[PDB]
Formats: C-alpha cells, structure tokens, sequence
C-alpha cells in the first residue's frame, strides 16, 4: 500500500 | 486536467512567514499522497516535504528544522506550504506534486520564492528598433529590453500574444541587485510598422503591467 | 544519504541516432518490500519536470516505446531510441527507496549542422536615455554549436565591463541557440565615444561577424 516507501 | 497550481509565491523578508498553496483538482485530494519539492539553479532538485492522505503523517527534508509545515485541506482541496523563520537558501522554484507509490506523476507549474531584504521594483520596458541608418531586408528584427525589476520574474508576449512563431526570450541575469532581460521578435519587414508590434511586459510581484509600442 | 551520480552531465545525439544516460546509486535502491524505486523524470525549457518511467522499467501514460528504463541495485540505464528534436531537455533520475534524492540531470542535446548567428545592434533607446542610463544590445540568433563568443569595443576599444550575456535553451525547431549581449553603460560615457561594436567569434566562419552602430547617425 505505501506511498512513500522510504517511510512505511 | 490533471493539475496542480501553486500559488503566487514572491518576495520575503529573512525571519518572516510565508505561506504557499496549491490547488488540486481532477481526482479524489483525500485519495492521494501530496509533497513539495524544489529546484535551485546551480543545485537540482530538492525534495522538501510529502504528506499522507488524512494529514496524519508528513515528512520533511531533515535540515529545514521544522521550519517547514505541510498541511492539506480535504474540504476546499488545498496542499500548503507554511515556511517559517524564512532563511536566504529557501529560494528557490516550488513544486507542488502528487506521489504514487514514490514516484511524482503530476507536477505543477512551479511558482518562485526569494528571500531578500530588497526593495520589489518594477521593470523599466525600452524598445529595441533598427535604427542608424541601417538597412533592412527582407526581414526585421525588434525586441524589448527589460531592465531595473526585482525579484524575478516577469513574462513578456507581443501582440498580446497573437505574435508568437519568431520570438525569442532570453533569461534573466542579476546586476547591481536588479534583473535585466531581453526578447526578440522578427516579422517581415513590408509589414511594419504597417502593422504594430507591441511588447507587454508583465511583473506579479509589483502588480505592474507594461505595454510598449515599438516605433523606427 | 543516498547519492544520485550522472552521466554524462550533456550528452549530443543526431537525430534519428540512440542516446544512453547512465544513472548509479550510492546504495542498492531494492527496497526490503522488494521494489526497486527508481525513476526517471524529463524536464524541457521552461517547463516542470514530468514523470517519463517508474520502478526501473514502466512508462508513465503517454511515453513512446522509444524511450526504455533498465538496470538493478544501484546500476541503471535510460535508452532513448531514434531521438526526436522535441526530446531536447534535462533527464532527472530520482530514488525514493531510501529518504528521497535525485541525479543531477543530463542535458540531451540535438546535433545539426553548424550555423552562424543572425546578428543585430541597438542604440540605447531615448526612453532610456532620458534616464540617465545607455545600454547597447546585440541578439545572435539561431546559431550552432552553443559555444560562441562576443567582443564588445567603444571606439575601437575593448571592454570587458558592464557586459551580461544570455543564452537561451535549445529550440526543439531548428535546434539552435540564441544569446543576447548588452553592453550597459552610463549616459555620461555613452555621450563620450561614437563608435559602438559587437563582434561574434563562432568558428562557423573563419572570421568573426561584426555589427556596429556610431552614435552621431542615430
């Protein structure tokens, strides 16, 4: 699902 | 459609706020990721912020210390930019952007910030005609030079824009504190000044408009 | 901090002909869910970058077969086939598996044949006179290569202040450059000389075109 992946 | 537009960004002052927005239309706001990013001359691209759909989680380029807020309003459909304690490495051209699983599909237009101490001043418009005793042929070459503004940046269009095919537009250069630019337009030279050639010269940041009529 | 490296920083390609920019990461960019989030970005003159392939190898909506993303880890290529003027511009890779960065661009230029510039000068206008202030214009245009040179004199002699000189981007037309030169001085030193020279060294001639104006005929 993410979209920021660095983040989640 | 799509679309993204920022809003006018401009000139400030060290230590003061500013704030920038950018309206999304086309597709559900709530449903996608938002973020900033920035570009410096001389420096590239710069990723400055994104936020989550709700609001509920951001991240923030780590060396603006907070400094930066990104906020979203799902009712009107608007992504912010709060900037502050505003610092002089902050100018730059801002983006606002939609992320997709990391990556930035819609882009928009991009709107200036400068941070400067400096008084706005609007452009000075000179016409550039062929003069001296020159020939011409077949052809003519005018143009207008735009001189003395601050900050950047201005549009210049001829003929209100219905002159557009030859035209050149040549990028701005900081003198003296103060920006100077040029741009060129050729026409066929049995046509003027038969038939007028205006240069409209346009600076948002001192709401001034300047419309000059080239004369021989 | 991850760090995008590019080459070559310009990169000039016939038309029709392929080019090949290379864009290396400091880190693997395989994320631990197992993709790869690498893209490449196009930004033309005086326009907003806009997404050309994502992950590696995906064409954004709207991008020819033409243009083809590879690579793995931290190794990856943008071909572009059979180049079109209109691909003109600066190609950004960017990572987003790591706190995001992007590449420093390449700028693809077009090759065509050598062309010499259009010159023109101007006499300061009245307008500006009036002022108190006297600057001196000469447009070069539609020339090629980029690289060209402009010599300012005032009655014969060079000189080397008060000169900014301005290039546009390419033009995906005709795939030349333009410049403007002015030569800005004071009414005071204006109103002392007669004899006002631009000269353009380009090497598309063996010697450089000159244009020139005296201040008592205007």
């Amino acid at each position: 699902e993410p979209q920021a992946p660095w983040m989640e | 459609e799509v679309k993204l537009v920022e809003s006018e960004g401009g000139l400030v002052q060290p230590g003061s706020s500013m704030k920038l927005s950018c309206t999304a239309s086309g597709f559900t706001f709530s449903d996608y990721y938002m973020a900033w990013v920035r570009q410096v001359p001389e420096k590239g691209l710069e990723w400055v912020a994104n936020i989550n759909y709700d609001g509920s989680s951001t991240y923030y380029l780590d060396s603006l210390k907070g400094r930066f807020i990104i906020s979203r309003d799902i009712a009107k459909n608007i992504l912010y930019l709060q900037m502050s304690s505003l610092r002089c490495e902050d100018t730059a051209t801002y983006y606002c952007a939609r992320l997709t699983n990391g990556y930035l599909d819609v882009w928009g237009a991009g709107t200036t910030v400068t941070v400067s101490s400096a008084k706005t001043t609007p452009p000075s418009v000179y016409p550039l005609a062929p003069g001296c005793g020159d020939t011409t042929g077949s052809s003519v070459t005018l143009g207008c030079l735009v001189k003395g503004y601050f900050p950047e940046s201005v549009t210049v269009t001829w003929n209100s824009g219905s002159l557009s095919s030859s035209v050149h537009t040549f990028p701005a250069l900081l003198e003296s504190g103060l920006y100077t630019m040029s741009s060129s337009v050729t026409v066929p030279s049995s046509t003027w000044p038969s038939q007028t050639v205006t240069c409209s010269v346009a600076h948002p940041a001192s709401s001034t408009t300047v419309d000059k009529k080239l004369e021989p | 901090d991850v760090v995008m490296t590019q080459t070559p920083l310009s990169l000039p390609v016939s038309l029709g002909d392929q080019a090949s920019i290379s864009c290396r990461s400091s880190q693997s960019l395989v994320h631990s869910n197992g993709n790869t989030y690498l893209h490449w970005y196009l930004q033309k003159p005086g326009q907003s970058p806009n997404l050309l392939i994502y992950k590696v190898s995906n064409r954004f909506s709207g991008v020819p077969d033409r243009f083809s993303g590879s690579g793995s880890g931290t190794d990856f290529t943008l071909k572009i086939s059979r180049v079109e003027a209109e691909d003109l511009g600066v190609y950004f890779c960017s990572q987003s598996t790591h706190v995001p960065t992007f590449g420093g661009g390449t700028k693809l230029e077009i090759k065509r044949a050598d062309a010499a510039p259009t010159v023109s000068i101007f006499p300061p206008s009245s307008e500006q006179l009036t002022s108190g202030g006297a600057s001196v214009v000469c447009f070069l245009n539609n020339f090629y290569p980029k690289d060209i040179n402009v010599k300012w004199k005032i009655d014969g002699s060079e000189r080397q202040n008060g000169v900014l000189n301005s290039w546009t981007d390419q033009d995906s037309k005709d795939s030349t450059y333009s410049m403007s030169s002015t030569l800005t001085l004071t009414k005071d030193e204006y109103e002392r000389h007669n004899s006002y020279t631009c000269e353009a060294t380009h090497k598309t001639s063996t010697s450089p075109i000159v244009k020139s104006f005296n201040r008592n005929e205007c």
